[PDB]
């Protein structure tokens, strides 16, 4: 009873004396994905389980190393060599034994690289559907944006809240994915749109930013305002640390973007994994599809 | 400047041809400001597709005049954001020649 | 651990000065939210000796915002447990926990024998330390560190929680306000023993307290405030309801009564019999630092 | 307003009698502006200390009528009024202020 009375008591107290209107079940209830069982999965993990989430997976496919458990939060040093999803995942039950975690120990594929086992990364896109499919939140926790492309693209066409952490050398970059029903940018409308080692406390802020925009973002928004009971529900934030700022961004979704397009969405519709796979090995073929390379060939003939 | 050159009879002339050769592109006239110090570019009338951005129009004249990087534009005194589409400040900014009228400075 | 903060020295900022950050002796008086997060941010930039001061135990709803504890660890002292915590991070780390009391201003001496021993420890610890973390959640246990910081001539970071916000300064050495210049100079969940924060705001907080630590320990850039890391704010205030960042300068104001040079005499010649009377009756600190005249030209005008 | 009531030769008067008398004090003058519709206080000349700060004077004009601009310029709330008084004393000698 104290076992899950505690954190729920703390949050309930927090309620009823600060925000009575807070809706704490939404965030409870809500079923969470986090790929990336790194810097930021860890601390975004942290911040989840104290805002009082029951479940939470982990997607990684890698192993602790041995500079690891400085960095990322739920690693201690004699975890070196284990597998990081399911560790993960025991690390947070030793926090709060009540927790629904799991880790899944899963390869996301990544755009740009010749298929190393076309069967094996077939079933790996399979799972990684069905894994977006059952969350509620999807958080993409992975520090490269090849890594990003394919559960972009899944996680818009399931239809499921996307909240991208990116970080810089010392700066970083939380934004939370357009759906589709005026519809917000995904992380790949902008270097489309406009073309041309961290310090530590990077990962800390965008971790927390990431979670405290997601409860926000689960409360009810007010009528004529975009605005909730937590405050504002920006599209995206990015911080930096040199000069101890940070800047809210909105951006439309960009109509030839190589993820969020309505051709790559038709297409993948169509296809599924017989147009994943050409994407992956081709992304050539992506801007093709999403008539990204109509673009690209005007910007020739006209600074030429 | 462009418009001190040609008087308005020309110019929206030659606007309202290129509407019937380019039904969907946007004529753009685009010059460095007379106070900055960028190199001055070389080609100012441009026939850029509906569909463009302002960034990927930034990115056009960065390398037009060769510039290493910073580069901004401006519409009718103020700075459009950079996922505008160039249709859509042609439809707001347009010229009674028919022409949208930028200008870019360091 | 290392290697990743010698690539960030030659590969990005080859004047940045690691060698003083990894020595720096930090105090860490709270082992609570900041407590916990504070010192995750330090190990990870290098900091080798760290000491935890706490008083507490741990309580069942600790573990999932105080990130060095684990549901297992309930009713054990926090200080000694937290350094523990640390070494199992990086065995070898030179953590240590201290349970001890900080006096609160404001209450009479439970037991003026031991509270006069915790004082003396509590001067000790912030001596041999060099960077003095004040990461309580109370305005009364602020006081007496940051008088004692003061007079070490020590730096001071302090940090607090609000309900959604969180403010992060750095104390002026005998100059920049304290924590305690403002609210008499400017006569609400901040600082408050009952506020349940926002999870993310603890995070938030700690993590610009260390790098502002980290920032204000490299050498400044001539005729400027800058230095290789960036700024060296005074105070930063972060609020979450709107996403925002505040930077602030406060001087050091005359009738404080935490840093006012009246303050700073009585405490140099009465030493623990100043501190005493202050803490059990902090009105006699307001007529020690001069408070109480302005105060009462406040009520005249009024 | 103060200075449409008294003219100069008695305005720069008693804040010369001012300088004798209070020398601690500064003769500092408020009054709301034309846009503000806040309260107007029922005092408007104050021999306020030199030591004080302008956020302590926002809470004794708040007391007296349940933001303090002064010529486009909000100064500091931990800025004195003796600091304030050295840089934007009137030629009579007293301090005006507005809310
Ligand atoms: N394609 C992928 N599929 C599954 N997991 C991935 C993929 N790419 C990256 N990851 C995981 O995402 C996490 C990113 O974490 P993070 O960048 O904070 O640390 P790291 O890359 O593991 O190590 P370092 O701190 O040295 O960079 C890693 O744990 C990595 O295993
Ligand atoms: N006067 C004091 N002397 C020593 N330690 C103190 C004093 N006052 C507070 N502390 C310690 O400082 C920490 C404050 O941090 P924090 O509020 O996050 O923890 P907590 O109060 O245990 O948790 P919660 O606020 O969620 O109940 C606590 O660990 C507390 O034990
Ligand atoms: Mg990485
Ligand atoms: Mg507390
Ligand atoms: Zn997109
Ligand atoms: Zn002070």
């Amino acid at each position: 009873k104290i076992a899950d009375q505690s954190v729920d008591l703390n949050l309930k107290l927090m309620k009823w004396r600060i925000l009575p209107d807070l809706n704490l079940d939404i965030i409870k209830n809500t079923k969470v994905l986090l790929l990336g069982a790194g810097t930021l999965g860890c601390y975004v993990s942290r911040a989840l389980i104290a805002w009082g989430v029951r479940k939470i997976t982990f997607v990684d496919n890698g192993t602790v190393s041995y500079s690891n458990p400085v960095r990322q939060a739920l690693y201690n040093f004699e975890d070196c060599g284990k597998p990081k999803a399911e560790l993960a995942a025991a690390s947070l039950k030793r926090i709060f034994p009540l927790m629904d975690a799991t880790g899944v120990k899963l390869s996301i594929p990544m755009i740009g690289h010749k298929l190393v086992n076309e069967e094996a990364q077939h079933k790996d896109f399979d799972r990684l559907r069905a894994l977006i499919k059952e969350h509620d939140i999807i958080f993409l926790l992975v520090d490269s944006r090849e890594s990003r492309w394919l559960p972009s693209l899944l996680s818009n066409i399931e239809n499921k809240t996307v909240i991208n952490a990116a970080l810089g050398f010392d700066s970083y970059l939380v934004m939370r994915h357009g759906n589709r029903d005026k519809q917000l940018g995904c992380y790949f409308c902008h270097d489309v749109v406009a073309p041309t080692v961290t310090r530590p406390g990077v990962a800390m802020m965008a971790s927390s930013l990431a979670v405290e925009l997601m409860t926000s973002l689960l409360q009810t928004k007010y009528s004529g305002s975009e605005t909730t009971v937590l405050g504002d529900i920006p599209h995206q934030i990015r911080g930096f640390l040199h000069n101890f700022s940070i800047l809210k961004l909105e951006t439309p979704a960009y109509e030839h973007c190589p993820a969020c397009s309505p051709k790559v969405i038709e297409a993948f519709t169509d296809l599924g994994w017989e147009f994943v796979k050409k994407a992956l090995e081709h992304p050539l073929y992506l801007e093709e599809i999403s008539g990204l390379s109509v673009i690209k060939q005007e910007v020739e003939r006209l600074g030429n | 400047t462009f418009k001190s050159e040609y008087p308005f009879e020309k110019r929206k002339a030659e606007s309202e041809r290129i509407a019937d050769r380019f039904p969907n592109r946007i004529p753009v006239i685009c010059e460095k400001a007379e106070k900055s110090d960028i190199p001055e570019i070389d080609k100012r009338k441009y026939l850029v597709p509906a569909d463009l951005t302002v960034g990927q129009f930034v990115y056009v004249i960065r390398k037009r005049i060769m510039l290493p990087p910073a580069i901004f534009i401006f519409v009718n005194d103020t700075l459009p954001p950079t996922a505008a589409l160039m249709s859509a400040i042609y439809q707001e900014h347009k010229d009674k020649d028919g022409f949208l009228y930028v200008t870019y400075s360091g």
